[PDB]
């Protein structure tokens, strides 16, 4: 009894036990080998002695050795269990390859063992999280932004959206605009650093022009941050040019209309008859879906490209930077999901394949 | 091509290894109604299914619904093993699994809307192989 559920993100894990209101471990998903394992807060305490990797990009596992060393960690250092004596339900990408979710099952049953496993989309869960089973997800973390319309639990045909802007990107665009302002940050600590600042100080501005004019013309909006050496730095309009990249992608130097827009494209190749639902339940889900004011300027983005009269609304749960783990752990302590398990008896008869038949 | 006593106890098979399809039909190569259940009748719906069936997407939004005998469905899954329509209102589900994969033919079950097409398509996509060479 008790299932674990692991939600494996591009900067974070989320694992913990089925029916638990939160995730017990939260760690980098980074593994470290010595110069010439560790995993998450330990790899990175011993940084000066290895060689950091991490094995899950723009939300696609892509290096498998580190990713199994990840499971293993999770299982026996984070939520000290034996895998072979708890159905575990596991989380994806969007779009995840085939061979990639394959892999996912064979190493579960071949190397830990699992009785059971289940691997369901990261949207989707958030989505059941807040109460829905229709509704459309924008899913923003550390490596990759999705937009996911759901209909009554089935992501829809051809019509998610997949950007690799996220996270670890607007951290990198804030070191070159305070680059910019006169300090530097370029060192992989001055990187950690300046994310510390993102979380903390920046926000969506509602009116981008507007808020660029009250900027230049008054410190109203400055803020300030001592930085671990002593120093005190003064941020101002970088509060807001930091995440409106989501909205403007060129900002970085990319071609891809902003998330407003990739919403909106999103909703578009659905059909007529649920394009209503999806814009009366657009769910905020993500690390990078926390800045203040998002949910507001998605908001009026989208309430000027859709048809003069739709019904918007914009939903960000307060639990969103967990809202996928959380909606694994009602999910996989549900009585009727219990016969959704891939069980090691189908496996046995089946082999990795298995998985595209009861996943879905 | 013409229905058969082969294709028959095919189909006698599907229809009690899986309680929940209340309806089936088997469109042939060529478009045309192979055989169909007489609990319901896709005749009137057989342009609309073809044109379905023979679509090729271009990144522009194809076919995302479809009616048949006045029944409309959503189309929430489409790959060329399995296209899965619901009506968003409880009036059933429909499952088209094309023969060959990818292909013109098919094999359409109507499930009883009290089910969930996911538990059908396992057993209607091993089917609709079966029929490959019958037609
Ligand atoms: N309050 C905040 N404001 C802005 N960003 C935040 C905040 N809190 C967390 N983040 C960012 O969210 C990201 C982590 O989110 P999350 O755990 O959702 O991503 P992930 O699951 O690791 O990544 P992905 O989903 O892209 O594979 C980091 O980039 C972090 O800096
Ligand atoms: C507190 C914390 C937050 C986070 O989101 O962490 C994840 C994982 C982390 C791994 C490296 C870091 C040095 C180790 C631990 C920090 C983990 O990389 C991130 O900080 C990356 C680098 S800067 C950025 O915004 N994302 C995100
Ligand atoms: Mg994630």
């Amino acid at each position: 009894t008790t299932a674990l559920v692991c939600d494996n993100g591009s900067g974070l894990v989320k694992a913990g036990f089925a029916g638990d209101d939160a995730p017990r471990a939260v760690f980098p998903s980074i593994v470290g080998r010595p110069r010439h394992s560790y995993v998450g807060d330990e790899a990175q305490s011993k940084r000066g002695i290895l060689t950091l990797k991490y094995p899950i990009e723009h939300g696609i596992i892509t290096n498998w050795d580190d990713m199994e060393k990840i499971w293993h960690h999770t299982f026996y250092n984070e939520l000290r269990v034996a895998p072979e004596e708890h159905p575990t339900l596991l989380t994806e990408a969007p779009l995840n390859p085939k061979a990639n979710r394959e892999k996912m099952t064979q190493i579960m049953f071949e190397t830990f063992n699992v009785p059971a496993m289940y691997v369901a989309i990261q949207a989707v869960l958030s989505l059941y999280a807040s109460g829905r089973t229709t509704g459309i997800v924008l899913d923003s973390g550390d490596g990759v932004t999705h937009n996911v319309p759901i209909y009554e639990g089935y992501a829809l045909p051809h019509a998610i959206m997949r950007l690799d802007l996220a996270g670890r990107d607007l951290t990198d665009y804030l070191m070159k605009i305070l680059t910019e302002r006169g300090y530097s940050f370029v060192t992989t600590a001055e990187r950690e650093i300046v994310r510390d600042i993102k979380e903390k100080l920046c926000y969506v501005a509602l009116d981008f022009e507007n808020e660029m004019a009250t900027a230049a013309s008054s410190s109203s909006l400055e803020k300030s941050y001592e930085l671990p050496d002593g120093q005190v730095i003064t941020i101002g309009n970088e509060r807001f040019r930091c995440p409106e990249t989501l909205f403007q992608p060129s900002f970085i130097g990319m071609e891809s209309a902003g998330i407003h827009e990739t919403t909106y494209n999103s909703i578009m190749k659905c059909d007529i008859d649920i394009r209503k639902d999806l814009y009366a339940n657009n769910v905020m889900s993500g690390g990078t879906t926390m800045y203040p004011g998002i949910a507001d300027r998605m908001q009026k983005e989208i309430t000027a490209l859709a048809p003069s009269t739709m019904k918007i609304k914009i939903i960000a749960p307060p639990e969103r930077k967990y809202s996928v783990w959380i909606g694994g752990s009602i999910l996989a302590s549900l009585s009727t999901f219990q016969q959704m398990w891939i069980t090691k008896q189908e496996y046995d008869e089946a082999g990795p394949s298995i998985v595209h038949r009861k996943c879905f | 091509g013409p229905m058969s006593e082969k294709i028959e106890g095919i189909i006698d098979d599907l229809l009690n290894l899986e309680e929940n399809a209340h309806g089936i039909a088997i469109i042939g190569k060529d478009g045309k109604i192979i055989t169909q259940t007489e609990n319901w009748n896709i005749s009137n719906d057989l342009d609309k299914l073809n044109e379905f069936l023979n679509e090729k997407l271009a990144g522009k939004k194809g076919i995302t619904s479809l009616s048949i005998q006045g029944i409309k469905y959503m189309i929430v899954e489409n790959t060329e093993e399995r296209k899965i329509g619901t009506n968003i209102t409880g009036k059933g589900h429909v499952v088209i699994c094309p023969i060959p994969i990818g292909g013109t033919g098919a094999l359409i079950t109507y499930v009883n809307p009290r089910a969930g097409p996911r538990d059908v398509l396992f057993n209607v996509q091993e089917y609709a192989k079966k029929l490959t060479d019958l037609i």
